[PDB]
C-alpha cells in the first residue's frame, strides 16, 4: 500500500556519465559503448550563445578540443560529428558499463525519470512527465546540462530525454537521444516561451483509481456520464479530450476497481466543478497528472 | 526574459 | 530552478542486494563485505508470524537453511546470528561492489531515499521523511520487506532504515540497521496502531523558503511574529514547536533570501489561519512538511 | 486490522 512519486534505480545510468570540456565550458556527456552523446551548447562560449551558428564553431574543432572524464580517467576522443542538436564523440575506448539501451521518443503525457548529474557526477534522481506544451517541470541548475531522462524496461535502459536549457517561466526543455527539440525550442539564448499548457485527463484518472486501490473512496459518487458529456466539462477546465483509446488503456485498472471509466469520469466532472473542500486524496489537495496508467498498475 | 543554456 | 522530491542516486545501493530464503519466506537482503542483513522475519511462517519466539526459531535452524541469491550467483552461508530484529548471515564472498558505508539512525523530521526492491531486484526510488510519529508514509507491496533507506554523504552510504511491515493504516514500520524498532512497534502480526501524527514545522518553513527562491513569493507579508506567539499558534494546527536551534539551522536560508525566520513564521501563521485560498506553492495545494533545510540549500 | 510483515 501507499503511492509516491517513484523513479526507476538509476545504477545502469549512473554508470554511463561522464564529464564533457571544451575550452572554459563544461557540461555533463552519456558514455554508451565507444561513443560520448552530449549538447552541442558544449562548443558555445559566452558570446556565442545569443546566435550560434553551430556548423561554423564545429568546422572550427578538432579532437583535441574536447576533454572526456570518466570518474578518474581521461577519455581520448578520436572522432566527432553533429547529429542534429547532439555532438557525438567517438573515444578509443568502449564503456565496460554499457546497459542494454535503447533511443525512443515519448509522447505529452508519458512519465520518465531523470538523472540530475552536475561535472559528470550523479546528483539526484526523480520522475517526470512531458507536458503537453514539451516542456518539463524539472529541477535543474547550471551545470546540469547533459543530464539525461530516461526508462527501465527489463534489463533495458530506453533513454527519452536529454536536458539542454531552462525557459524563462522556469521550466525545462531538451531533446531526444538523436538531438531532435521536444517542441518549438531551440538552442540559443533568445526569448523563447513555452505554450499554454493543459491539464493530462488521462493520468488523472490514472491516479483517481490508484486512491480507490489504496482506500480513498470520498470523491466517489453513483452517478455516470457519457464520454461526450465529460469531455463537455474538460474543455472548460482545461482538460484533455478523453477518447475510447483512454477508456481501453483505464481498463485494467476500472477491472480491479470495478468502477467503470465513464463512472471515474462522473467523480472527476465533480471534483472540477466543486474542489475537493478541505479534502485530499493520495495525500494532495491538488488533482495529480504525473503518473500513467501503467506508472499506477505497476506500483499498486 | 532570456533562454539559460544550462552549461557550466 | 524548480523543486522536486529528489531521492540520491541509488546504484551504490543497487550492488547491495541480494535475495534470501528460508523455507517457503523470501524477502530482501543487504550485502556488505562478508555479512549479509536482513529482517529477523524470514524465518517465521503463516502461523508463526502472531507470536513468534524468535530465538525458538533460530535455534531450529542451521546455515544451509538459507538461500541466499545474489544475481544469478548464490552464496554460500557460513554463519548466522541475530541482532535485535535483524539476521546477520555470514557469507562465503565479500561484495566486491560494497561502497563506504555507515549504520546511523536518524530523527523524526529527517529524509532519506528509499530503494524499494522484490526478490531481491530493486524496482523504484523514493524519498521519504521519518514521522514524528514514527511511521514513513512509503509505497510497498508484499515482498517488499528487507528494502532500505539511507543517506549519500559524498561517496559514503548512511543505512538508516530497513523496511519490516505495514499499519493498519497503511503507513509503513521498520528498523535501523542494527535491527532496532523506530517508533513503538514490534515485528509480528498484531493490531499495532501509530500514534497520532504532527506537522514538522522547520521543514514547511525551510520549503517556504524554497518557493521564495524559486519566484513563489505571493504568501509573503510585511509583519513579524514573535518564537512564542508563532508557537501558540502552532499547536492548534497541530505542527511542532519551532526552536531556537531550528531559527538557527534556517540561518543560510533566510540570508540567501533576506527574509528573517521570524518574518516567514508570520506567513505560515496566516496560511494557517486562512488557507491558500485556490492558490499553490511549488505545484502544491497543502504545506509541505518533508524537505529538510539541507534537502532545500542542496537542491537550490 | 493486524500488521503485515511484508515478506513474500
Amino acid at each position: 500500500s501507499g503511492f509516491r512519486k517513484m523513479a526507476f534505480p538509476s545504477g545502469k545510468v549512473e554508470g554511463c556519465m561522464v564529464q564533457v570540456t571544451c575550452g572554459t565550458t563544461t557540461l555533463n556527456g552519456l558514455w554508451l559503448d565507444d561513443v560520448v552523446y552530449c549538447p552541442r551548447a558544449v562548443i558555445c562560449t559566452s558570446e556565442d550563445m545569443l546566435n550560434p551558428n553551430y556548423e561554423d564553431l564545429l568546422i572550427r574543432k578538432s579532437n583535441h578540443n574536447f576533454l572526456v572524464q570518466a570518474g578518474n580517467v581521461q577519455l581520448r576522443v578520436i572522432g566527432h560529428s553533429m547529429q542534429n542538436c547532439v555532438l557525438k564523440l567517438k573515444v578509443d575506448t568502449a564503456n565496460p558499463k554499457t546497459p542494454k539501451y535503447k533511443f525512443v521518443r515519448i509522447q505529452p503525457g508519458q512519465t520518465f525519470s531523470v538523472l540530475a548529474c552536475y561535472n559528470g557526477s550523479p546528483s539526484g534522481v526523480y520522475q517526470c512527465a512531458m507536458r503537453p506544451n514539451f516542456t518539463i517541470k524539472g529541477s535543474f541548475l547550471n551545470g546540469s546540462c547533459g543530464s539525461v531522462g530516461f526508462n527501465i524496461d527489463y534489463d533495458c535502459v530506453s533513454f527519452c530525454y536529454m536536458h539542454h536549457m531552462e525557459l524563462p517561466t522556469g521550466v525545462h526543455a531538451g531533446t531526444d537521444l538523436e538531438g531532435n527539440f521536444y517542441g518549438p525550442f531551440v538552442d540559443r539564448q533568445t526569448a523563447q516561451a513555452a505554450g499554454t499548457d493543459t491539464t493530462i485527463t488521462v493520468n488523472v484518472l490514472a491516479w483517481l483509481y490508484a486512491a480507490v486501490i489504496n482506500g480513498d473512496r470520498w470523491f466517489l459518487n453513483r452517478f455516470t456520464t457519457t464520454l461526450n458529456d465529460f469531455n463537455l466539462v474538460a474543455m472548460k477546465y482545461n482538460y484533455e479530450p478523453l477518447t475510447q483509446d483512454h477508456v481501453d488503456i483505464l481498463g485494467p485498472l476500472s477491472a480491479q476497481t470495478g468502477i467503470a471509466v465513464l463512472d471515474m469520469c462522473a467523480s472527476l466532472k465533480e471534483l472540477l466543478q466543486n474542489g475537493m473542500n478541505g479534502r485530499t486524496i493520495l495525500g494532495s489537495a491538488l488533482l495529480e497528472d504525473e503518473f500513467t496508467p501503467f506508472d499506477v498498475v505497476r506500483q499498486c | 526574459t532570456f533562454t539559460r543554456l544550462q552549461s557550466l
